[PDB]
RNA sequence: AGGAGUGGAGCCUGCGGCUUAAUUUGACUCAACACGGGAAACCUCACCCGGCCCGGACACGGACAGGAUUGACAGAUUGAUAGCUCUUUCUCGAUUCCGUGGGUGGUGGUGCAUGGCCGUUCUUAGUUGGUGGAGCGAUUUGUCUGGUUAAUUCCGAUAACGAACGAGACUCUGGCAUGCUAACUAGUUACGCGACCGGUCGGCGUAACUUCUUAGAGGGACAAGUGGCGUUCAGCCACCCGAGAUUGAGCAAUAACAGGUCUGUGAUGCCCUUAGAUGUCCGGGGCUGCACGCGCGCUACACUGACUGGCUCAGCGUGUGCCUACCUACGCCGGCAGGCGCGGGUAACCCGUUGAACCCCAUUCGUGAUGGGGGGGGAUGCAAUUAUUCCCAUGACGAGGAAUUCCCAGUAAGUGCGGGUCAUAAGCUUGCGUUGAUUAAGUCCCUGCCCUUUGUACACACCGCCCGU
């Protein structure tokens, strides 16, 4: 979880600009695929998304090599709290019904 | 439109289109007995001592080769020079001393009218070639 | 629970005798 | 920017074999039926269809918006390039799956196996179905892992039709010793087509026609049109 | 009957005890060894180190918030390159710490587990209801003495009749444009030139109204033709014909093996699984270490041929990739690559008429182990090393340890072309050509499977049962 907090909020703050966000897992990585020209240590931030998904917030799931986020009423609720987001962001991917 | 039977023996190839001529006969830009290997020299010579010079004075004859082996391209060049002939000397003048000339070709050799049927057959998998398999381990 | 078919793959087990009760239960209940 | 035809066709065979298994591992809870894809230009879509249309549809379009959202930042799809369209039901012909979930979470709140099993097989009868089988593998009685397999119907394995008889579905239930896999197959019906089935008369059986009645002529009859 | 006929001699990743921690297994005699489609210092070791992060959320204890992985420089220093133990110093800004039970890193614990597909008994021809007949019944007949067939394939007899899966038909594939769907980009006779003055250049011209190799339809062959054999039925043989009088594969029973795969997979038999290390971070020694020790891998093994080239022939294997980057024309230095713009193309366009293989030898080797296989370097990747991957040298074997190996017409072998690692092939393998064959139209012997009758005290079924001291 030794990731420095600015790149947590970082990523907290485009997950929910955002919506959902992808993972790939693997250490040999010089730089993240998306993230690239930022040189971000892969393995502090697996070990935050198991650690968000242990705590009970975002359900854990394991899909053969490649993971994505499991968004709900509850897990955006939650992350609005974490991330103590102003009450008017409403998330791009509900736009137009 | 044309019949041009051809001749083809294994997957070897050859067409003889003839047309009226003085009867001399070309193989691939070349006459015919100037092939390299020359052991089959007397199988090309073959046709022209079977049926006569008298039937060979007439026709101008261009052969045409394409697939693999020395001797496969052999055995279909006669084929389709043969079989030229039938086919030009039939359609045009008569039918009596044609079927003394297919009579006597099928005396000497049934292969110079009708090709060889039989060819390669497909290499299945667990052993070197089709019907051989690897060895047993034991 | 099915008695029909439990007795059809219990009828050699430990179980025979519950089975076949169950079954005969089924088919004539009074 | 142009582009060959085996390379692509692999990678779209990438692109279907993961959306597949993502989808029979989430979606087996909403009773979906039948899922495709398809393609218009420079466009790619993905299709459902079930007995549980507007279910399988979601409510508040959360799994629509949710997976969409997962393809098009998984498989380098550019955004909005991905959407559903509609279909209907054309006839029982492909009537497996309904029934395997019934079994299936009927046995997940607590119901026996093989009851479960009479009771699919007497459905699937029932729907028209030429036959079917259903292959439990693990412990029912015992610590012996017995393959209980269980057959009804027909069942032909040789020859060219026999490509296009087939259907298959996978699930699995849980005890705590082990873990029943089933496997469902059952074979097609020849007879509802549905135009799935070959239009053309089973080749071994010489389709013959009834004959036509008509009188023996005695005396000359003649009519005029 | 016969060809390699192996192993005999140095000649795969795996490989038996295997001395050291290690050159081990996850498969174990038609169910382990081209095994997880491995060109082995690795992802081309699982057994090895230590720095590399210490996965703990969920009731709550500790100053009842600063207990610093993340910061390198000639002395500390289980690599000075780690803030990991010298009196010494440090790079985020709230989230390292210890705990019933959860999380997992699943190459290390079992397979006498199925995530499901495979392999197999088995591609030998078997398997099963219904109604009827027999029997108190388990059961039996249908499913058979006979002939025939590749076939439980038919005919025939017939207390059985009628059906089903399997066999077959079915699909593709060489024979099939001897006529029809018709592009110079692959080929298509006609069209004064070039060549000596009438005959070869594939560099050029009727946009020729496609016979070729480029293929959608359609056609053809069926034991119908004849002769013969047959209880004259199923059928079988020969002959005349025809491109073809049996081409190969594909799909391949019911049921089972206490088979392989969790090493395709976070559902699943699990004491160390309290994140103490198999890789995250390092790659050293070797499955390249030696003795019958199980493994087709062994090209070639000499006057049939090894040399040098005068030489003359379709692979119809295929070869430019959303986070792809690995396929020398035009000129030259060179034994390879190396290139300076530069491999013509996302392909029948560009490799191309893909001149690769036994050949009229273009100096030599007329009978012998010989001319016959035969230790330093200049350069893909982080590292040539027990030459993994080019240059000169110091050249056993006799048709070969006793050898549960395949094969009956384009087939055994030779040789050649390629695809699996692709940083450049594969000692195997998978497809395809070329050269191309001698015995056969048979039979149960010695090998396996199957059927009938028969015996049985066996039913876990002879690896059985069982008697006696």
């Amino acid at each position: 979880m030794l990731m420095p907090k600015k790149n947590r909020i970082a990523i907290y703050e485009l997950l929910f600009k955002e919506g959902v966000m992808v993972a790939k897992k693997d250490v040999h990585m010089p730089k993240h695929p998306e993230l690239a020209d930022k040189n971000v240590p892969n393995l502090h931030v697996m070990k935050a998304m198991q650690s968000l998904k242990s705590r009970g917030y975002v359900k854990e799931q394991f899909a053969w090599r490649h993971f994505y986020w499991y968004l709900t009423n509850e897990g955006i609720q939650y992350l609005r709290d974490y991330l103590h987001l102003p009450p008017e962001i409403v998330p791009a991917t509900l736009r137009r019904s | 439109q044309s019949v041009q039977v051809f001749g083809r023996k294994k997957t070897a190839t050859a067409v003889a289109h003839c047309k009226r001529g003085n009867g001399l006969i070309k193989v691939n830009g070349r006459p015919l007995e100037m092939i390299e290997p020359r052991t089959l020299q007397y199988k090309l010579l073959e046709p022209v001592l079977l049926l006569g010079k008298e039937r060979f004075a007439g026709v101008d004859i261009r052969v045409r080769v394409k697939g693999g082996g020395h001797v496969a391209q052999i055995y279909a060049i006669r084929q389709s020079i043969s079989k030229a002939l039938v086919a030009y000397y039939q359609k045009y003048v008569d039918e009596a001393s044609k079927k003394e000339i297919k009579d006597i070709l099928i005396q000497y050799d049934r292969t110079l009218l009708v090709a060889d049927p039989r060819r390669c057959e497909s290499k299945k998998f667990g052993g070197p070639g089709a019907r051989a398999r690897y060895q047993k381990s034991y | 629970t099915d008695p029909f078919e439990d007795f059809e793959f219990n009828c050699n087990t430990k179980y025979s005798g519950g089975v076949t009760r169950n079954l005969m239960r089924e088919l004539n209940g009074g | 920017v142009q582009i060959s035809k085996k390379r692509k066709f692999v990678a779209d065979g990438i692109f279907k074999a993961e959306l597949n298994e993502f989808l029979t591992r989430e979606l087996a809870e909403d009773g979906y039926s039948g899922v495709e894809v398809r393609v218009t230009p420079t466009r790619t879509e993905i299709i459902i269809l079930a007995t549980r249309t507007q279910n399988v549809l979601g409510e508040k379009g959360r799994r629509i918006r949710e997976l969409t959202a997962v393809v098009q930042k998984r498989f380098g799809f550019p955004e909005g390039s991905v959407e559903l369209y509609a279909e209907k039901v054309a006839t029982r012909g492909l009537c497996a799956i309904a029934q395997a979930e019934s079994l299936r979470y009927k046995l997940l709140g607590g119901l026996a196996v093989r009851r479960a099993c009479y009771g699919v097989l007497r459905f699937i009868m029932e729907s028209g179905a030429k036959g079917c089988e259903v292959v439990v593998s693990g412990k029912l009685r015992g610590q012996r892992a017995k393959s209980m397999k269980f057959v009804d119907g027909l069942m032909i394995h040789s020859g060219d039709p026999v490509n296009y008889y087939v259907d298959t579905a996978v699930r699995h239930v849980l005890l705590r010793q082990g873990v029943l896999g089933i496997k469902v197959k059952i074979m097609l019906p020849w007879d509802p087509t549905g135009k799935i089935g070959p239009k053309k008369p089973l080749p071994d059986h010489v389709s013959i026609v009834e004959p036509k009645d008509e009188i023996l002529p005695t005396t000359p009859i003649s009519e005029q049109k």
